[PDB]
């Protein structure tokens, strides 16, 4: 009795420490203030995507943008993410500004989408904030293009289509 | 200068007035409805000006020596912790115009010491007194107060309070020395209010362990201040990450580490072990455990200081913090254990140790609701400070605003017997004494002028007349409408009101 009582020790010890050693991936998003933004360039790790953000509030675009985010994070679990608020960085600029995600590849800004136009206005929905991506991963829903197809100008392609179907 | 000190006083002055006149209209049983906002988005409704004047405070002495004064009546005799300021700030108001007629603060001090002298005279003249010495005078002096108390519409249907209470800290009979201390109590949710019991005897409440059989008698379990969880090792890895070196090492390390301390602390007896909390002590062992359930293992985890006191002092077992000091001071006598989730829930134990005869009890509330542990609790506490404040005093006194008055009218007689330069403060004195039962009469809500004339009219007919009745609205006497209180609650509160005024009044 005693041996197999005594002897579940180590089967025991050293068991419950087998499983002592761990590793992780990363997944969801964190809320992070600028306490650790300034040495972020080499905080990146080896080869994290990271993606930045900037808030205020009262502006009816900005709050929808925060959710496409932290969305997208549930679909591709490697990259990580940031919410931040633009009182912690350069002062003045934020508030005449729109939300600026610079991308950081362990290193210098590769993306910098300043104002409202560029984003488009509200017409924003997943698609419309993936392939602009382009960059991140290299799946992209296997979409050759796909730009809405800018609403066109009617006087432009009547002299084309007489030029090419009558050549 | 005077400039300086005429303006410091009368900044003074208006921090007092005002600390006062914010809580000034909550005292009485119909105090009113207040609100107010910490800032961090969170609102409260209460009518009790201690927990009040508490919560906030200005950056000025003269709102920290009102707030020293409230805690010290409020420890001193449990009640009447919101009069006192209101005293205060009628003295206050009173000193005012009196230096304004340009009186030296001496002459004021030393009036004010002799009109305190002369009315307490009056007040302990104008109280009756009652007997306290064997358990039917202080049963009917508790039916007296109980019904003099809140009203009890619970206490007199449910009664945790009424005989548990009082009867089950009636052991350390000796006068004026019953510590808060000497009546820990539990609490515990599940069962129903019907019963709250008795042992002489501690009582512990948590998960004990997980083995054969738990219920032996033997000397006292032996308390440690212990830890028994290896030190975290010099690196978070080890030199090698690896199956063939670590293993072979780390393994024997450990099984000595761990078996070698349970082993010598088995050198005294009974097997068995109490600890502290885990705030620090991180891994707690399992393979120690598994030796104690070989060795006999009966263990109580996760005790807190509180109690690492009042245990100690329960059963007279000096502590030990680490296993090379194990020589005397740990042990005690012991008669029984294991006390059971007996029809209901929050599992205890019942330890009844003889060993220290010292006068110790405990109290127990069990409720069929949690809000059973949220309305019978404190309760107790309340109650039995009224039953430790009587201990001493064994006098009693109406209230109703009658002794306010009547020692206005005395101290207005002495202002008028005693001419001289003393009279006039004297006078705004007892002119200051009256504030009390107009208030009361607003509270209620009605014209507290001729109330108030008339009452002390009747007191100038007998001296001793009907006060204030929140029934009714009316006057009648306190004699059938029971609302009495000892006479402590108002001595030391005027005693300590002229002590404090007078030293404010003295300094620069």
């Amino acid at each position: 009795e005693d041996e197999r009582a005594i002897e579940m020790y180590r089967r025991r010890r050293l068991a419950e420490w087998k499983a002592t050693k761990l590793k992780n991936k990363f997944g969801e998003v964190l809320e992070i203030s600028g306490k650790d933004y300034v040495q972020e360039v080499t905080k990146a790790g080896e080869g994290l995507w990271v993606i930045l953000h900037l808030y205020k509030q009262g502006i009816p675009l900005c709050a929808l943008i925060n959710q496409h985010l932290s969305g997208l994070a549930r679909k591709f679990p490697d990259v990580k993410f940031i919410k931040a608020i633009s009182t912690t960085c350069i002062p003045n600029y934020p508030d005449r500004n729109l939300p600026t995600i610079f991308v950081y590849l362990e290193g210098d800004i590769k993306a910098q989408f300043i104002g409202p136009l560029v984003f488009g206005g509200m017409n924003l929905t997943r698609d419309e904030l993936e392939w602009k991506l382009s960059e991140s991963g290299a799946i992209m829903t296997d979409l050759e293009e796909n730009p809405k197809k800018p609403i066109e100008d009617v006087l432009l392609s009547s002299v084309r289509r007489s030029v090419l179907m009558k050549r | 200068d005077r400039d300086k000190p005429a303006q410091i006083r009368f900044s003074n002055i208006s921090a007092a007035k005002a600390v006062a006149d914010a809580i000034r209209t909550s005292l009485g049983p119909k105090g009113m409805d207040k609100m107010i906002q910490d800032g961090k988005g969170d609102v409260t409704i209460t009518n009790d000006g201690a927990t009040i004047l508490k919560q906030m405070q200005v950056l000025h002495p003269a709102a920290r020596m009102l707030v020293e004064l409230s805690k010290a009546q409020d420890i001193e005799a449990g009640d009447g912790t919101t009069s006192v300021v209101i005293i205060a700030g009628s003295l206050l108001d009173s000193c005012t115009k009196l230096l304004q007629k340009g009186i030296h603060p001496t002459i004021i001090s030393e009036s004010f010491q002799k009109a305190l002298e002369k009315g307490i005279e009056i007040l302990t003249d104008m109280s009756r007194p009652v007997e306290l010495s064997d358990r039917e005078t202080l049963l009917n002096s508790a039916t007296t107060s109980l019904n003099s108390k809140v009203v009890s519409q619970y206490s007199s249907l449910l009664s945790p309070m009424s005989v548990n209470a009082v009867m089950k800290v009636i052991d350390p009979a000796t006068a004026t020395s019953v510590d808060l201390r000497d009546i820990k109590i539990v609490k515990k949710l599940g069962g129903t209010i019907d019963d709250c019991e008795l042992v002489e005897g501690l009582v512990l409440t948590q998960k004990v362990s997980n083995s054969g059989i738990t219920r032996v008698e033997k000397a006292k379990i032996g308390l440690i201040q212990f830890c028994l969880s290896a030190p975290k090792t010099d690196m978070d890895n080890q030199i090698v990450v690896s199956d063939y070196a670590q293993m072979d090492r780390v393994l024997r390390e450990e099984r000595a580490y761990i078996l070698n301390l349970v082993k010598q602390i088995k050198k005294t007896g009974c097997n068995v072990l109490l600890i502290q909390k885990s705030i620090l002590r991180d891994a707690l062992s399992d393979l120690a455990l598994h030796f104690l359930n070989k060795m006999k293992i009966m263990v109580i985890k996760d005790i807190e200081r509180e109690d690492i006191e009042f245990i100690c002092k329960t059963i007279g077992t000096k502590p030990v913090a680490h296993i090379d000091q194990f020589t005397a001071d740990m042990l005690g006598s012991a008669e029984l254990a294991e006390e059971v989730n007996l029809n209901g829930s929050g599992k205890l134990l019942k330890i009844t140790g003889c060993a220290s005869p010292g006068k110790t009890v405990t109290i127990v509330v069990r409720g069929s609701n949690k809000l059973v542990i949220e309305e019978a609790e404190r309760s107790i506490h309340d109650a039995l400070c009224v039953i430790r404040c009587l201990v001493k005093k064994r006098a009693l006194i109406a209230g109703g605003g009658a002794p306010e008055i009547e020692l206005a009218l005395r101290l207005t007689e002495y202002s008028r017997t005693l001419s001289g330069m003393e009279s006039y403060c004297v006078r705004a004195f007892a002119d200051a004494m009256e504030v009390i039962p107009s208030t009361l009469a607003e509270n209620a809500g009605l014209n507290p002028i001729s109330t108030v004339t008339e009452l002390r009219n009747r007191h100038a007919q007998g001296e001793k007349t009907a006060g204030i009745n929140v029934r009714k609205g009316g006057i009648s006497n306190i004699l059938e409408e029971l609302v009495v209180q000892p006479l402590l609650v108002s001595v030391s509160a005027l005693t300590l009101a002229t002590e404090t005024v007078r030293s404010i009044l003295k300094i620069d």
